[PDB]
């Protein structure tokens, strides 16, 4: 009548039982405790700070300030001759030439 | 060295420099030849970069 | 804020409600009187009892528990233990 | 005057957490914003100027603050 | 026909809580106390003429036709307690009822603060599980066959050992924590 | 990109030299500083992309979920450590091989040259999730989960292939670079119009699109922690890579092409967030949530506009790293309460306090709130959507109403109101848990302050 001979389901561990300082990583305290530091040290000390230090002081980052800078050179000349500040064709008239209709 | 699994991924990335380093060399065939960035070449240098 | 309520306090309280009753003579109650036998009152006078404490606690009983409190010292109990006297 | 006891779960390991966490953070923290703060203040941002005739600048040169151009 | 202890309510139980719905549903209705007291006085003679009725159908169709005249002119929003379901305080401190057992997962640095208070709760917890068997065994050799038919719990018959299933009635949280 | 590959193929003698018990501590620290070193592909450029070899390169799109990936990595590890514990020790080195090898897939998956090379290690990320969801899941449903999930994908990307031959036997080449400047205009035709199916519905279904979702609620909610994370943090974004990779040679066919898919995600955004209404299920929830947001995404790639593209690619990194951290609440609750019903475990704000702060962050920025990333990236795809039309605002808008109806109810159910009575296996928080829940949520909250870095290629 007994169907499938299994071991018994096993009842579920607390490790604050064995080990009420468990930081949740292993039974065993120093490893444990060495896993502990090795995380809140490499994932906050090493890859925040000094990450979100690096991001930040990225060097002209798409050259979004550059395209500033080159165009307040720009408009300077072109204020300063009577020049229209934008024209309307993107390329020179003159160099193209169009299809006869 | 007591601690050698240590020193297996800082030496991958060491040498996964060194052949992106090397790997550089071999795509120069337009170096210091693009029209924008073409220059004469300043004294006491042999090539524009490496 | 809301003093604290002792089992002489509240024996007190339904002692003086139930005195305040004209139904009831204050000469004969005692505090293990049962309403129907010992002073001869009436389900809707025990209702009206019921109600005269819910008034005077600010807090209401069910009709459940209600239909079984017969006796001041029942009543004293029940609000005992609905208020956590004596910690 | 009668105190009775307050149960509340135990907030002692939300606390330890924070605390590490405050301190790793903090550990780091603190050496970068000293180190960002004595460059700005004594080696200090450069400056915009013309680029001279037969001078061509490093790929490095075209950039303000000194962390940026390391 | 929703009890604890019963399977259905009587008609004396159905008559006395007309009786106290219709008494508070007319004390929301006049604000003061005098109005109150003679409509009150009034209700309880419209209750007391009927009472002597020894016919029960009888009596089954004024209970039909009061509650139709109760529900006809109830108050639209009728004084509730602040305790009471439905009430403005209503389950309000469960967000501060803390269950007993989160005190076994307390660190020992924190349980140190409280020594005698722990001792007691180790007391408590001892006389629990070394009285859990008994009244087991009280509750299995009570029960009639085909489980129990009320929910109401036997008392403690013996000397010495507590009624059956005691611990998370008297252990349960303050209505103030 | 040779840089980031060897590292990561060497962590895997790391992993099986390692001792009885510290491939965990070694794994966690070596690939946190594969993250570290990471962050080296931020040199990008307002024109010029970054072109490592003649194999690899990395534009500003290809960026943020390379940093994703690696940076997901080693919270994968510490998420995936707790229900192994128990496991053998050649069955725990051969998980912790399999996400590394899933890791290394992904991240020569998004730096891809060529459209072949992509699409090889778009299908080679396939066999590791699909041995890690029929391997080490908790249910039976896992084995149907096994099949729903591989079927799928494989009929929409075996016609697909099919039509990248064909380019390489039309264009002559099938590399990104050149296909930017040899490209042709599509005619409308038949030919055109299958061309156009076969290339992109692999991606609808990868994504996944309304309709052929049918594969996501059950390959999540069967799935550990670990695939849980895989397939909603960075799975889900292959296809919206490879779409916006795809689009350049499929048009102007486009334009009148995307009408019924555009109309599917529409209303599929409504239907998911409804059903979110109803789930009795966290992880279902989750999952439905993630259908619909990659919906979302799917419409702001195929308006095909630039503020859509800076949407979308905001939406990607966003709803990756919001998922990853609510299916890790789950897990978390899961391993509490042994039951994954949402209705069993009420009432935990009074007994996991950090935990109810981690819930309502994470709550927070699932419906946007600003100026987080998720509603940076939300907003953007409902201006260039508004500037498509002006009606489909009204569905986005009833959308944005049943998003706050469904997270918060997330919230409540599992936070507030009285306590169940017959649990009493309720464990403090580790500090693990509460480790991985920093970790998820610190650089969410950090990128808001400089955004520029995950606006995609045109920027
Ligand atoms: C990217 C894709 C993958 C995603 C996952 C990534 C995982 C790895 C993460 C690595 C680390 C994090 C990287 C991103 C870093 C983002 C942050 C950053 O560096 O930003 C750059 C930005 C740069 O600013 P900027 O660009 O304006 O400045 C110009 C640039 N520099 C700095 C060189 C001059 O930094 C800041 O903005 C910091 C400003 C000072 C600090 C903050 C001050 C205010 C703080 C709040 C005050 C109170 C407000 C009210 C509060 C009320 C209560 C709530």
């Amino acid at each position: 009548t007994l169907r499938w001979q299994e071991d018994p389901e096993p009842e579920d561990e607390n490790l604050y039982e064995k080990n009420p300082d468990s930081h949740g990583y292993d039974k065993d305290p120093a490893v444990d405790v060495w896993n502990m530091r090795v995380v809140f040290f490499f994932g906050f000390s090493i890859v925040l700070v000094l990450g979100s230090t690096f991001v930040a002081y990225l060097p002209d980052y798409r050259m979004q300030e550059w395209a500033r800078r080159e165009a307040e050179r720009l408009v300077k000349y072109r204020e300063a001759h009577g020049l229209p500040l934008m024209e309307s064709n993107c390329f020179d008239p003159s160099k193209i030439q169009l299809p006869e209709d | 060295r007591d601690h050698w699994i240590h020193v297996l991924v800082p030496v991958g990335f060491v040498f996964g420099y060194y052949l992106d380093r090397k790997n550089d060399e071999k795509l120069a065939a337009f170096r210091n030849k693009s029209l924008l960035y073409k220059r004469e070449l300043k004294p006491q240098e042999e090539v524009t970069w490496k | 804020d809301a003093p604290p309520l002792t089992l002489e306090g509240i024996k007190d309280r339904v002692l003086y409600v139930l005195k305040l009753y004209d139904k009831i003579d204050p000469e004969k109650l005692s505090v293990n009187s049962h309403f129907m036998k010992d002073l001869g009152l009436d389900s809707l006078d025990q209702v009206e009892i019921i109600m005269a404490m819910e008034d005077e606690f600010g807090f209401e009983i069910p009709d459940i528990d209600a239909e079984k409190l017969m006796c001041p010292q029942e009543i004293v109990d029940y609000i005992a233990d609905k208020k956590d006297v004596y910690e | 005057g009668k105190r009775l006891f307050i149960i509340k779960p135990s907030g002692f390991y939300d606390k330890r957490f924070l605390k590490l966490l405050r301190f790793y953070i903090l550990l780091t923290g603190i050496p970068v914003v000293i180190g960002i703060t004595l460059i700005n203040v004594f080696i200090g941002e450069a400056e915009l100027a013309e680029i001279p005739e037969g001078y061509v600048p490093e790929h490095w040169e075209y950039f303000k603050h000194p962390i940026s151009r390391w | 026909a929703f009890l604890p202890s019963a399977a259905y309510l009587t008609h004396q139980q159905k008559v006395l809580q007309l009786y106290k719905r219709a008494l508070r549903h007319l004390e929301s209705r006049c604000v003061h106390r005098d109005k109150y007291r003679y409509f009150a006085c009034l209700l309880r003679a419209r209750f007391d003429e009927h009472k002597n009725e020894k016919d029960m159908v009888k009596a089954t169709q004024l209970l039909r036709e009061a509650e139709k005249e109760f529900w006809h002119g109830q108050h639209p929003q009728p004084y509730i307690f602040p305790e009471s379901p439905g009430g403005t305080s209503y389950e309000r401190y469960e967000c501060y009822k803390v269950p007993e057992w989160c005190l076994d997962d307390w660190h020992p640095s924190e349980k140190a603060m409280y020594p005698d208070y722990f001792a007691k709760r180790e007391q408590w917890k001892k006389l629990r599980r070394e009285s859990w068997e008994r009244e087991v065994k009280q509750l299995q050799e009570e029960t009639p066959v085909g489980g129990p038919r009320t929910e109401a719990l036997p008392p403690a018959r013996k000397q010495g050992d507590l009624p059956p299933l005691w611990w998370h009635i008297v252990t349960r949280p303050r209505e103030r924590p | 990109m040779l840089k980031y590959i060897i590292p990561t193929m060497m962590l895997m003698p790391l992993t099986w030299l390692s001792k009885n018990s510290m491939i965990w501590i070694n794994t966690t620290l070596h690939s946190l500083l594969i993250s570290l070193t990471s962050l080296l592909l931020l040199n990008q450029f307002g024109d010029n992309s970054l072109n490592f070899s003649l194999t690899f390169f990395s534009d500003s799109l290809s960026t943020p979920l390379l940093i994703l990936t690696m940076w997901l990595l080693p919270l994968m590890l510490m998420a995936s450590q707790h229900h192994l514990s128990k496991e053998n020790l050649a069955r725990k080195k051969l998980f912790i091989s399999m996400l590394i090898l899933l890791q290394l897939f992904l991240i020569m998956t998004f730096t891809a040259t060529e459209l072949i090379f992509f699409y090889i290690m778009f299908e080679a990320t396939l066999v590791p999730t699909l041995i890690i969801i029929t391997r080490w899941g908790n249910q039976t449903e896992r084995l149907n989960a096994g099949l729903y999930f591989l079927f799928y994908t494989l009929a929409g990307s075996l016609p697909l292939l099919v039509a990248l031959i064909y380019i390489q036997n039309t264009m002559g080449s099938l590399n990104f670079l050149i296909l930017q400047y040899w490209v042709q205009p599509m005619p409308n035709s038949w030919s055109n119009t299958f061309m156009w199916l076969a290339c992109m519905m692999a991606f609808m279904v990868k994504m996944p699109l309304y309709g052929l979702h049918l594969w996501l609620p059950k390959a999540h909610v069967e799935a550990p922690i670990a695939g849980s994370m895989v397939l909603a943090a960075i799975l889900l974004k292959l296809g919206g890579y490879g779409m916006m990779r795809i689009t350049l040679l499929l048009n102007p066919i486009t334009d009148f092409m995307a009408y019924p898919f555009i109309m599917l995600s529409l209303w599929g955004m409504i239907m998911t967030s409804s059903i979110c209404l109803r789930q009795t299920d966290l992880k279902s929830l989750i999952a439905y949530s993630s259908v619909s947001h990659m919906a979302l995404v799917i419409v702001a790639i195929l308006i095909q506009t630039p503020w859509s593209y800076m949407g979308a690619t905001a939406l990607m990194i966003a709803h990756g790293l919001t998922s990853s951290m609510l299916f890790c609440l789950a897990n978390s609750n899961y391993e509490r309460v042994h039951s994954r019903t949402m209705i069993l475990a009420r009432g935990l704000q009074t007994l996991l306090p950090l935990m109810a702060a981690w819930w309502l962050l994470a709550s927070l920025t699932n419906l946007a709130l600003p100026p987080s990333i998720n509603l940076i990236g939300e907003l953007f795809v409902v201006m260039s959507t508004f500037s498509w039309s002006n009606i489909t605002i009204i569905l986005m808008g009833l959308n944005m109403v049943i998003t706050a109806l469904y997270s918060l109810y997330m919230l409540i159910t599992t936070q507030r109101g009285k306590h169940t009575h017959h649990i009493n296996n309720i464990l403090p928080s580790f500090t693990r848990e509460n480790a991985l829940m920093s970790l998820h949520m610190l650089p969410l909250l950090l990128l808001s302050l400089n955004p520029k870095i995950i606006l995609g290629p045109l920027y």
